[PDB]
């Protein structure tokens, strides 16, 4: 029974009518209702053989289950769509999730809940307009089909149309009485939807509708979301709709240009003159009611430029290629306030550019400056920190001095960000920690990297103490991977991996300086991982005693320099000596070792099995423990 | 036989000891070119250590080679 099902199910996804009809012949009643509802996991789904068999677009599998074998259109089951996975979908879902026309039309006369919801409060409808079929749109609004209805994320049929490039079924839902006043979770309408993603005819349908355009849960106008992500026609188009004023059309116009002065898929200098051209000279249009930008103090990062408060000002930099990238960021980060999740993004960018253009302290300030922006907006860098190690080793790698008081501000917000990294795989739980756990072991490994280059620095005194100051916090805040490595296990660790984009041709592993620079920090050598390894235990693993046989040596000796105790033994039960595979290792190892009564005794004990519990000091069993 | 041993900065030993010899006064030349005295430096073969006599055919015969000496002190 349990294998015939199996073929019953292919058959239902495969399209075979008649080997599906076969199967089903002299069938029982009880036969019926198993074979035909039973899930089957087949590509993460799991899915009916009708549920399939509609994903698929069989009809007439459909239409044969339906018409004669009496098949349920209620059932729940699991599907993956492109990027997304829905749970709980019945047929007429998938159906339309997957854009069957022939296959919606088949459940809908067959009697499907038309309003039925999934998991995440979805509409065969929303999933309808969410394909792109207009037809099968059209149909089911027809079929009782309630468009008002929104997902979990507040997202309506005619928002989740709008981010799409599917304008028929725009125009279909607007005139059939969808609210365009709907908000999302933070407070996203459908034309904040439709700004983003650059649709002029749905934002037209929009304004001719009713739209009412509000802010979002971000206190963002979607008008300057086009003007935000380099939207030039979509700017050219709410400008009109009268009821924008006057200062939001200056804001709205000078957003767009900024945008366009930092885009990698929208890099142009004439539109970046262009938009600003237009914005300043609205401003000083009335004369004697001249209205002011709230001009920001000048950053440091963005050298030293007070924006344009004259419409002269901006044209003695018309030709001027490195004012307009640079003016552009400083006017958007004045009108978005610095607290966007993506303003950060033209930042970076231009800092790329500048990288890429072999140009450094430009690019470092911008850099740094759009850390400390997502440190304060509480986000997730590791890239940051990644690319932060890639511009510093490609700087060191040319021989270029590299400032200090850079790189301590970059490591002073990583140990923070370390910090809250290991807050951040604490306290979330085990859905994504495994993600959060790389990611902080991304940061250890950017950590290493910077320190590495730091080895290189000229390394003024003061910011050198300064260096060693993070890095002693970062010890002092015990930092341990999921094999139980240290930032001390991973620096005398070969396996650990170097970033290829222009850091490995500086950063190589093990690396014994930044070791003696973390026994200078007063790391603990005597930590032991998951395997009860210590680094003592992993260097001596090391396979190129020739090559490099220094970044072997002068660490070990740099190992015992604060108490790295030989004679421990792992929880394998494995001495270092033991683990060498190396003469070279081992006789380093014998010539750093020191005999001692309390090894050789604790070594005798634990070799004869004495009960030692509750009979010798705490500090003795843990020396035991250690042997 | 010349000697062309590493050390500790890349730097150049002269041993000038044929494979015949033991490494108990072939090792006295290759640090008296480099500054150490000849019963200080315990000599490493590319993975295995001098002692006694220490013949050099024992260690593969090898001509010159990167002989990475460990410069290890109170070995006297």
């Amino acid at each position: 029974m349990e294998g015939l099902a199996g073929y019953v199910y292919k058959a239902a996804s495969e399209g075979k009518v008649l080997t599906l009809a076969a199967l089903l012949l002299n069938r029982s009643e009880s036969d019926i209702r198993y074979l035909l509802g039973y899930v089957s996991q087949q590509g993460g789904q799991r899915s009916t053989p009708l549920i399939i068999a509609a994903r698929n677009g069989h009809a007439k599998v459909v239409r044969l289950l339906l018409e004669h074998y009496r098949v349920q259109t209620q059932q729940t089951g699991t599907v993956r769509f492109d990027g997304y996975v829905i749970d709980g979908a019945t047929a007429l879902w998938c159906a339309a999730g997957a854009g069957h026309f022939e296959v919606v039309k088949l459940l809908v006369s067959h009697g499907a809940n038309v309003n039925h919801t999934t998991v995440t409060n979805s509409t065969p409808l929303r999933a309808a307009c969410f394909d792109g079929r207009l037809d099968i749109v059209k149909y089911l609004v027809e079929n009782n089909a309630n468009i008002s209805i929104a997902n979990k994320y507040d997202n309506t049929c005619l928002m989740i149309a709008a981010y799409k490039g599917h304008t028929d079924v725009v125009r279909y839902l607007l005139e059939q009485r969808a609210d365009p006043n709907a908000k999302a979770h933070c407070g996203a309408t459908a034309l904040h939807f439709a700004a983003e993603a650059g649709h002029i005819d749905i934002v037209k349908e929009l304004i001719k509708w009713r739209a009412a355009i509000v802010v979002n849960g971000h206190g963002m106008t979607p008008l300057k979301v086009a003007a935000e992500s380099c939207k030039a026609d979509v700017v050219e188009l709410l400008l009109s709709h009268a009821d924008c004023d006057r200062r939001s059309r200056i804001e709205a116009l000078e957003l767009l240009g900024a945008s366009f002065a930092n885009d990698r898929e929208n890099y142009d200098i004439i539109k970046t003159y262009h938009y600003l051209y237009l914005a300043m000279l609205e401003r000083f249009q009335d004369g004697d009611n001249i209205l002011e930008k709230e001009v920001l103090p000048p950053i440091h990062a963005y050298g030293n430029r007070t924006e344009c408060r004259n419409p002269q000002e901006l044209e003695s930099i018309r030709q001027d290629r490195d004012a307009l990238h640079m003016e552009g960021l400083i006017v958007r980060e004045r009108i978005l306030g610095a607290d966007n999740i993506d303003v950060s993004h033209p930042i970076i960018y231009r800092g790329a550019v500048y990288a890429d253009n072999m140009e450094f302290e430009q690019c470092i300030k911008l850099w740094l400056h759009a850390l400390h922006l997502r440190q304060k907006g509480n986000r997730n860098t590791h890239k940051d920190l990644l690319r932060f190690a890639q511009v510093f080793s490609q700087m060191i790698h040319l021989n270029e001095t590299v400032k200090a008081p850079d790189i301590e501000c970059v490591l002073r917000c990583s140990v923070l960000e370390i910090e809250q990294s290991m807050n951040r795989v604490k306290n979330i739980s085990d859905a994504d920690v495994h993600n959060a756990m790389d990611n902080y072991e991304c940061n250890l490994y950017t950590f290493l990297y910077l320190v590495c280059i730091s080895t290189k620095t000229q390394c003024s005194e003061e910011d050198q103490c300064k260096i060693n100051k993070q890095i002693y916090n970062l010890i002092h805040l015990d930092p341990r991977t999921r094999e139980g490595f240290t930032l001390l296990h991973l620096a005398v660790n070969s396996n650990t991996p170097v970033d290829d984009f222009h850091t490995n041709d500086v950063c190589s592993f093990p690396n014994a300086l930044v070791t003696k620079l973390l026994l200078d920090c007063g790391a603990e050598v005597n930590a032991v991982d998951n395997e009860g390894n210590s680094a003592l235990h992993i260097i001596v693993q090391y396979n190129r005693p020739i090559s490099d046989f220094l970044t072997l040596h002068s660490i070990i000796i740099s190992l015992v320099e604060a108490g790295a105790h030989t004679d421990m033994t792992n929880k394998q039960n494995k001495t270092p000596l033991d683990k060498s595979t190396t003469g070279v290792s081992e006789i380093l190892l014998k010539t750093q070792m020191k005999m001692s009564l309390k090894c050789l005794a604790a070594r005798a004990v634990r070799a004869n099995d004495i009960n030692y519990q509750d009979q010798i000091p705490r500090t003795l069993e843990e020396f035991v423990g250690f042997h | 036989m010349l000697i062309k041993v590493k050390t500790l900065t890349g730097k150049e030993i002269e041993i000038d000891i044929e494979p015949t010899d033991k490494v108990e006064r072939i090792k006295e030349r290759v640090e008296e070119k480099e500054g150490i005295p000849p019963q200080q430096q315990r000599l490493i073969y590319s993975g295995k250590q001098m002692n006694d006599e220490k013949t050099a055919a024992d260690y593969k015969i090898l001509g010159g080679s990167v002989l990475h000496l460990v410069l290890a002190l109170r070995g006297g």
